[PDB]
């Protein structure tokens, strides 16, 4: 089968700046009689399908903007964004649609470089809905920062916590570029009113020192 | 009706080996098979086209035939040269491989 | 243009068949100018063609050798619409599946995926499903006075994935971060909704998180208030 292989994994780069990500196919997908290169590449962004942007290799796609345009022939292509949009933020694939099986490259990841951005932390103790039903999450939550890279502890009682937290983390903002996160700390209904000081300690490059969100148990 | 077949012919692994077929009434499109794969097609309006499954070793052969090229033990079997005709119908042709 | 719906069950069963229709809209099955496929996606192997049908003068199909014996890509003419069987599912087969046009105008037999399908998510699982549980994330009572103030909804415990989740029936659309789920040490999937809105506005304006688990068929409204 042909493989496709994609020489960067992830590319970040400024707002209307300059973004070429590499596609390679261990065989040549130039068919001789009608010169085309049996090529194309996708963009997903996320929670959505695939988009047909370009195929045989520089043609594009009818209704997808001039930014985008492929070149490069045989085995090796290119796919060029010249200025890139906080909307074009997504994976994009490479395709060969020469021989069965038709495959895909592993994607390489497009976002974007920009001023850092400091989390606006929240806190939220668990509801007495949820009391009642016998569990405590505690959820807190870093509101639209840059970079992703961002540590949350939790402390209860001062006590760092290990083992039964689990944090998720959004895809950069399609306007604004930035990341969103959340931690929960869950645990029982009879160890949550064991406790008091319900603490979030939030360390990132934005923040001079770490910001520590906190609530007493009981109204606070 | 006219089924004219070249009959069940033989060649070597590594070789190449041509397919020919011969039909009275207008000829649309004729398909060519592996057994039950598609080989190619060959339309009257729009010309030859190449299954992906044989790009690579699969040539347009002279008028209405076949090259299959880079010969392997597992293409021995049966072959059809599918012929759709206007008012006439459908009329397929058997060809019989061995390597 | 040509639109594609996706149908059917995510949740199979190990061993038992995967079965889902997409049915067409804007084009014809027996289409010349187009075959009709399926994809499939998952992080660990990415995007992999997993077979098609097109009629040409004739109905053929074309499967990828890691299914050939187990799927099935079958066309009805009638109801405009191809399906997809796949036999002895297996936890490999979890992925996002993706039927799709492949438009072969210029080269009869090749084209690419012009159009796809929304995706289904099939998980493999002998679990039973379950709805959420949705508890508000109330906003805080120390919000900046004429500053912005954060609010959600946990949705927790439900199986399969996933949930969708909207606010003020789909009219509160900015700001809001629906994250990822999460698996759970009980093997149930567990996520935050959460939207930031105006501190002044709390008083006067009500905020409910809409969540429907489809697998379940649970719609869950939720209102979450100061306090």
């Amino acid at each position: 089968d042909i493989v496709m292989t994609q020489s960067p994994d992830s590319l970040a780069v400024s707002l209307g700046e300059r973004a070429t990500i590499n596609c390679k196919s261990s065989q040549t997908v130039l068919y001789s009689s009608n010169n085309k290169k049996y090529l194309a590449w996708y963009q997903q962004k996320p929670g959505q399908p695939p988009n047909l942007l370009i195929y045989w290799a520089s043609t594009r796609e009818s209704g997808v903007p001039d930014r985008f345009s492929g070149s490069g022939s045989g085995t090796d292509f290119t796919l060029t964004i010249s200025s890139l949009q906080a909307e074009d933020v997504a994976v994009y694939y490479c395709q060969q649609y020469y021989s069965t099986p038709f495959t895909f490259g592993p994607g390489t990841k497009v976002e974007i470089k920009r001023t850092v951005a400091a989390p606006s932390v929240f806190i939220f103790p668990p509801s007495d809905e949820q009391l009642k039903s016998g569990t405590a999450s505690v959820v807190c939550l870093l509101n639209n920062f840059y970079p992703r890279e961002a540590k949350v502890q939790w402390k209860v009682d001062n006590a760092l916590q290990s083992g039964n937290s689990q944090e998720s983390v959004t895809e950069q903002d399609s306007k604004d570029s930035t990341y969103s996160l959340s931690s929960t700390l869950t645990l029982s209904k009879a160890d949550y009113e064991k406790h008091k000081v319900y603490a979030c300690e939030v360390t990132h490059q934005g923040l001079s020192s770490p910001v520590t969100k906190s609530f007493n148990r009981g109204e606070c | 009706g006219t089924i004219e077949t070249t009959g069940n012919i033989s060649a070597e692994k590594g070789g190449s080996i041509i397919l020919q077929c011969h039909l009275t009434a207008q000829v649309t499109q004729v398909n060519w098979e592996q057994q039950d794969q598609l080989l190619a097609i060959c339309n009257a309006d729009l010309g030859w086209h190449i299954s992906p499954s044989f790009k690579d070793r699969v040539a347009p052969g002279p008028g209405l035939g076949l090259t299959l090229q880079s010969l392997t033990v597992n293409d021995t079997g049966e072959y059809f040269c599918i012929y759709h005709t206007y008012p006439d119908g459908t009329y397929t042709g058997r060809i019989f491989l061995e390597v | 243009e040509v639109q594609l719906q996706q149908s059917g069950p995510g949740l199979v069963k190990p061993s038992q068949t995967l079965s889902l229709t997409c049915a067409i809209s804007g084009d014809s099955v027996s289409s010349n100018s187009a075959a009709w496929n399926w994809i499939r996606q998952s992080p660990s192997r990415g995007l992999e063609w997993l077979g098609k049908t097109y009629y040409r003068f004739k109905w053929y199909s074309d499967y990828a050798v890691s299914v050939k014996g187990r799927i099935t890509i079958n066309p009805d003419t009638s109801k405009n619409q191809f399906s997809l069987q796949l036999n002895s599912v297996t936890p490999e087969d979890t992925a996002v599946f993706y039927c799709t046009r492949e438009s072969t105008t210029y080269d009869l037999l090749a084209g690419p995926f012009d159009y796809w399908g929304q995706g289904t998510l099939v998980t493999v699982s002998s679990a039973s499903t379950k709805g959420p549980s949705v508890f508000p994330l109330a906003p805080s009572s120390k919000s900046t006075s004429g500053g912005t103030a954060a609010l959600g909804c946990l949705v927790k415990d439900y199986f399969p994935e996933p949930v969708t989740v909207s606010w003020n029936s789909g009219a509160l659309t900015s700001g809001v971060h629906t994250f990822p789920a999460v698996l759970q040490s009980s093997g149930l999937y567990s996520l935050s909704s959460v939207v930031t809105v105006p501190s002044s506005s709390l008083g006067t304006q009500t905020y409910i998180c809409n969540v429907n688990h489809k697998p379940s068929n649970t719609k869950v409204d939720k209102k979450v208030e100061p306090k």
